[PDB]
């Protein structure tokens, strides 16, 4: 014997005795019967879509999820509090939808993008569905084109290419916001769109980073999804979607995109209260079963498609070029503990991640990347050819010099190989640190690179590196500009710009220093 | 028009209303025999709604005629409510006699927009020398003050409300959520010797209410709060707002134990699913606006010394700076008492603070966790073998150690009445001289318990 | 010197033992934790 | 009549009402009336309803909405039509290439071999790779752990063992990617093709952005599939021998949970589903040698949180043969296939099945080599000059051991130059032999590098 | 000798009554004053699968989830 159903009540009991015509009174209106934490309930309602948009009388919009024998119920996506029981519901026939197109870049919306920073309306001129599926596995094509972030340590030991999904792991307060505002900062001449998805936030962290991008001149090519901490569990959970489709947009028609998912832990304790409040049964740490498949099927939107895809997405428009989109999703993990649910999940489903570890964090060493468990599965076929060059060194210094850090507090009885590979691999750990803000152009870091690699820096304190390599930079960005103009431009690495670099190298250390 | 009471389950009751008339939620119903008042938390169908009660639940029957009021807990408000101690309802209970005000507010109210958001962020300073270096306050921020065995983390707070009084003519708010009924009468009664209880506004939930009680303080002293911020005297300006909440690990477990009755699953460890909701909704409504600002100062409790479990977790996602108080530091003989390397705050910045704060503080924080490095060698072989250096960096370590050390005004008795509020620049200055070292022949024993650098000058030239 | 080298390879033997020992008992209580966790969510999901 | 309609949905999980005389069984397929979408059937909870699991996404489906069904379990094309083409869970091309040409349909759901077709002996699979041979040795109708992440090859390995198998058995073999990431699937697919490795192949792929119902039958489609090859004959009766690649399992399990805990069923010990033994019995028992052919499979397997005693590989455990685990610092040092010749191990390994000289010589190079291990720490702390003379000759062959457990693959042809060696048994054999001898302590160690047998390591000496 | 066989790819109820059918059949021996020898194998499978098929009549477990009674099997 179970318990009532949610359409045994007293006057709809009456009103069956009375009829059964009309057939549920015309198959598109419902009345609402149960209200609680954000969930109504709704009897009737016979063409309801799973995933369907429905509107209230007082203006507002939910959408059905449960579609039981009786009943349907259906989060609301604005706030609650002011539905009552016995108020009607209506279904509009329709799947949730968000505008997208170059009108959303410079704006902050919602989940559902409507404006919210107070600029007026946004002229949209197309729409899109919310819930949409990848690209088939035959559409895709190989990731061989870079993605610059401005971190020496980054773009060197951790390349992140067109179409690759890295991820951003680490404890609280351990640098991942700035990282990823570092890495939308850097693209000022990638011409790549760039979309920044905050979920479950204070406001006022959202403003003071939406004002420090509109500081740097990053806000002309961004768009901003704030869903907060204070909004409704449905748009935190819905706040990814809406800014993957966003991003989508971009990446159908022949451009290139970059879209950061912040807190993706957020969107999966919402989804699980959000789940947990409509009884479904749950796994382990109280999680539904489909969270992998919640997370997954978002993730894997991320991609890059064949020049044949966008052809036959625009009908012949932009027939030359191939689009693709770029994902950064960030996860927060209690005391380094990487073996829980939600970021096991998140770990499978990339191409990468970044650690960030608290202890090198507290030890001045910023940013904390510990380049130990790192990894970038693309590889060498993500970085540009002067950078691919180069790179070796630094890895090679940063493997010797974490195989004997131990001899590091000695310094006493240490011969002469060792002493050599410490004094060099301490000199390269003290290079990667860097400030915020700040992010440095492909040539900057191959000249940094290059001067670490030939032992220019052998010679200088530990202490003063950072100003070495800071004026060495500033150096050469004064002197020799049309060098740094050749290698932005283009990347290339011949015999001629390495007898060029290496003469301003020894020109710089003859003349003024640090 | 109204209702019976058809269930009673612990502190969560039924009421069954007409099917034209069933309260919204967040209602407030007074049932008619007794003071007790409901506030509606669902609605499940035939005009039944499911509440919590806000006072006794001993000696209701069933089939209790109930009345409904059609809006919210309504809470008094205005210049009249400081000085005061009350209750959730806002009823007065330190028997001086009714509060002599008209002005209510609802006590549930949306949070701010992003649209009205503070333009900028500006410094709060207060005068303790090692919060204001290691752990800036911001003006409108959200302070934790973790862990700390018995000692005077009340001093502390009565300490930092006199400071913002006597430096500010701001008002400040109270609001005991679950607080021991000792510690709060020590409290108030501190406040009535300073002549500071002209200033505060008091909100008291005594842990031994039931729940709905230790769930609802915290949104009355809120309102409270934001009644005094919003308020524009004589220009057209709102002020500047101090609110305390002396648990809020009691907000947490407050809406935990009434989860499991309401019809809710439960979570992780027994939390519930809305765990993060009801932190959001609490915590989003102290933040600083274009009109005044509310800055706020929250001692959180950690249960069994392990911060990863989701109660102080997901605190940590608001807070912008973390005092956090020791045994060990208290027990040498240094009364604030506030560790230096662990309390941080997301206030030291560059770019907030200027290059010379910033850099100063990083220099003491590397010094000083050098030196706790130093530990075991100093205690095995001794000081004689260290190098040449590191034994600077022991004897400028323990010197910051005793500067660290502050006089507090309130106490009155064993001090000197000693109130020292020393400006920022002082401390920059004497910092940067002990670093560099102008000060390093000075025996450590004249830089404890004193302000500026003129005092310890003159202590040691003293002696 | 010799036997101070000998002894600190022994030392490093042993260090290497306690911690295949404590891998065992952690995981050992790991899974314990987490079938507790499963379980009580079961309990207080059926008994609602 | 067959007709049904939906009542309910959940997510993915949608429950159709039939009349109750006509309750299809269970694993039955249903097809939704007006759309593409296949329900398979969980549980008959009665009074004719169903409760199913969808093959996709059930956006836009909505109540009251007619269901046919089809009286059999999902049913995919084999036979030589699906060589080289790229399959989803229900048989449908998604390699944009036509439609299949076969004719020729089976159902995924069928009883494993009983015990009378067992076959008669278990003997060997012969490959030549000259580490897994002499090591670590396969057996038909086996099942071989694959240890080791992505960066030391085993995509690679993959390819020279599909190469080797077709080649030498007449074998074909199918890929079955449970949970496939997309980006990956597809360098994998144009690896294959480029290099024509891909004619031989049936591959199927379950990515891992469809619903957890997929990504558990992917698995069961492709074990079809290589039944099928199996079970036809030419004359002569004498099916043929076939591979089932079956990369990382833990996601078969993992799927395996997750749709057990949609359908609400009470969790087991550290959350699997109750039935985690007998959804792993089900899949690898029907992989195994009958009297006309056998499948073997080479499945890569992760470990999580790197407990091997939870239970996902502790259940796996106990199917296993042979375990292949690769390593990062032997292909760090440019050895390739980067095969870990100390801690793969094999059950196959022994006098009563392999002989009495093989197992010797197997022994005595796993002794060679852990020696070389326990002195190498005492050359660096103690200098080379310390060791007695013993020491010398073990070090010197340890090295030239480790030298010769490298060949050049088939595949690589194409990027190196140089053509692959397929060397047999009784060829490495008396390679080691004669090495673990001292009858070769006067060649040098660079001519026991990417070479095959014993006589081109004379030739390649010669020519130093 | 005798052989009772529950394979892997049995159901779960034939692994739960296959060492009660091999004991029948060797009991055979010991009521008629002859002597007899069984080996069960894998017992811990046989408690597998009884909590297999205890969880799935929704009985709440004790210790590692197996079921009140496994001691009594
Ligand atoms: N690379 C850096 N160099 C200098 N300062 C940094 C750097 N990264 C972060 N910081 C500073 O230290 C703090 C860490 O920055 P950030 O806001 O990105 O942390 P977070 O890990 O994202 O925190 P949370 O997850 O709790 O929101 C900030 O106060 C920032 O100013
Ligand atoms: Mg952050």
């Amino acid at each position: 014997m179970q318990q009532l159903n949610p359409s045994e009540i007293s006057a709809l009991i009456k009103q069956r005795i009375g009829d059964l015509d009309t057939s549920a009174t015309a198959k598109n209106e419902g009345t609402i019967v149960m209200v609680s934490d954000g969930i109504v309930r709704i009897h009737g309602l016979a063409d309801a879509m799973y995933g369907e948009m429905i509107e209230f009388d007082g203006g507002l919009f939910g959408m059905a999820l449960n579609l039981e024998q009786d009943s349907v119920g259906a989060v609301v996506l604005g706030n609650y509090l002011s539905l009552q029981e016995g108020q009607k519901a209506r279904c509009t026939g329709r799947v949730l939808e968000v505008p997208v197109g170059p009108e959303l870049l410079g704006r902050v919306v919602d989940a559902l993008g409507n404006p919210i920073d107070g600029k007026g309306p946004i002229d949209a001129k197309l729409t899109d569905a919310v819930e949409k599926v990848a690209p088939g596995v035959i559409w895709r094509q190989s990731v061989d084109q870079p993605v610059q972030t401005g971190y020496k340590s980054v773009d060197t030991m951790i390349p992140v290419g067109r179409g690759q999904r890295e991820l951003i792991i680490g404890d609280r307060q351990t640098g991942k916001t700035a990282m990823a505002i570092d890495a939308i900062i850097a693209q000022k001449n990638s011409g790549i769109k760039c979309v920044y998805v905050a979920i479950g936030q204070k406001q006022s962290t959202i403003a003071n980073v939406v004002r420090k991008l509109e500081e740097t001149g990053a806000m002309a090519y961004t768009t901003v999804v704030a869903a907060a901490a204070a909004d409704p569990a449905a748009m935190q959970y819905l706040a990814p979607y809406s800014g993957c489709t966003m991003g989508e947009y971009f990446r159908d028609r022949g451009e290139d995109a970059l879209i950061i998912y912040d807190d993706l832990s957020k969107q999966a304790v919402a989804y699980r209260q959000i789940s947990l409040l409509l009884r479904r049964p749950p796994g382990r740490e109280a999680y539904p079963g489909d969270v992998f498949y919640l997370h997954s099927r978002l993730l894997e939107r991320a991609s890059r498609v064949s020049a044949e895809y966008v052809e036959k997405f625009t009908n012949g428009a932009v027939t030359g070029k191939t689009g693709s989109l770029t994902a950064l999703p960030i996860i927060e993990t209690q005391a380094g503990d990487v073996s829980a649910f939600v970021p096991t999940n998140v770990i499978s489903i990339t191409d990468g991640q970044i650690f960030l570890e608290t202890s090198l964090f507290n030890a001045g060493i910023r940013p904390a990347v510990n380049a130990g468990i790192s990894v970038s599965r693309v590889g060498g076929s993500a970085q540009t050819k002067i950078i691919k060059k180069l790179s070796g060194g630094i890895r090679t210094a940063l493997a010797q010099y974490r195989e004997l850090a131990a001899f590091a507090q000695f310094a006493s009885d240490l011969d002469e190989a060792t002493r050599k590979q410490l004094e060099h691999g301490q000199r390269v750990t003290e290079l990667m640190k860097q400030k915020q803000y700040a992010p440095y152009s492909i040539a900057d870091q191959a000249v940094s690179v290059y001067a670490s690699n030939e032992g220019y820096m052998a010679d200088v304190e530990v202490k003063k590196i950072v100003d070495f390599d800071a004026a060495l930079i500033a150096y050469f960005r004064s002197e020799y500009a049309p060098l740094m103009k050749q290698i932005d431009e283009t990347g290339d690495y011949n015999k001629d710009i390495e007898a060029a670099i290496k003469a301003g190298i020894e020109s710089f250390k003859a003349t003024q220093t640090y | 028009s109204s209702g019976r009471i058809i269930q009673i389950i612990g502190a969560v009751i039924d009421v069954e209303f007409e099917r034209t008339s069933v309260p919204k939620i967040y209602d407030a119903l007074q049932v008619d025999g007794t003071e007790t008042t409901l506030e509606v938390q669902q609605q499940l169908g035939d005009g039944v709604v499911r509440t919590i009660a806000m006072g006794s639940t001993e000696g209701l029957k069933r089939g209790l005629t109930v009345t409904s009021t059609n809006a919210p807990i309504s809470v008094p408000v205005g210049t009249a409510t400081l000085g005061r101690i009350m209750d959730v309802l806002g009823r007065p209970i330190d028997e001086a006699g009714p509060v002599a005000t008209e002005e209510r507010l609802p006590i549930h109210r949306q949070a701010p927009s992003y649209a009205e958001q503070a333009a900028s962020t500006d410094l709060l300073e207060t005068g303790i020398k090692v919060i204001d270096l290691l752990c800036p306050f911001a003006k409108g921020g959200k302070v934790g003050l973790f862990g700390g065995a018995g000692v005077g983390k009340t001093v502390n707070m009565m300490e930092l409300i006199n400071n913002i009084a006597k430096a500010h003519s701001g008002l400040s708010v109270f609001a005991g959520v679950g607080e021991r009924t000792r510690e709060g009468n020590d409290f108030y009664h501190e406040m009535k010797d300073s002549n500071v209880l002209d200033k505060v506004a008091m909100v008291y939930g005594q842990m031994n209410e039931p729940p709905g009680n230790r769930l609802r303080v915290a949104l009355t002293g809120l309102t409270m709060a934001e009644y005094f911020r919003d308020e524009k005297d004589e220009n057209g300006k709102g002020r500047d707002v101090l609110l305390f909440v002396d648990n809020i690990y009691r907000y947490t477990l407050a809406g935990t134990e009434v989860s499991a009755l309401l019809g809710r699953m439960p979570s992780a460890v027994g939390y519930q699913p809305t765990l993060a909701e009801e932190m959001g909704v609490l915590q989003e409504r102290i933040t600083s606006t274009k009109s005044g600002s509310i800055t706020s100062i929250q001692a959180v409790y950690v249960p069994a010394d392990d911060l990863t479990d989701p109660s102080p977790a997901t605190t940590f996602a608001h807070l912008d700076a973390t005092v956090v108080l020791s045994r060990d530091i208290a027990s040498s003989g240094i009364y604030p008492a506030i560790d230096p390397l662990d309390s941080t705050s997301r206030q030291l910045d560059p770019l907030v603070v200027g290059q010379e704060h910033y850099e100063i503080a990083r220099a003491v924080q590397n010094v000083l966790q050098r030196y706790k490095e130093l530990k075991d060698i100093i205690a095995i072989l001794g000081m004689d073998e260290l190098a040449e250096e590191d034994k600077l960096v022991v004897y400028r370590a323990r010197k910051i150690q005793r500067f660290f050390s502050q006089p507090f005004h309130v106490a009155e008795v064993f001090t000197g009445a000693p109130g020292k509020l020393v400006p920022l620049k002082e401390t920059i200055r004497g910092f940067k001289g002990l670093l560099a070292g102008e000060y390093d022949h000075i025996p450590e024993q004249a830089f404890y318990m004193v302000g500026g650098i003129d005092e310890v000058i003159a202590k040691a030239e003293k002696l | 010197q010799s036997a101070r080298m000998v002894a600190m390879k022994a030392a490093t033997d042993n260090a290497g033992q306690l911690i295949k020992d404590l891998q065992l008992i952690y995981n050992k209580l790991r899974q314990a934790a987490i079938t507790q966790e499963i379980s009580e969510i079961v309990g207080g999901a059926a008994a609602v």
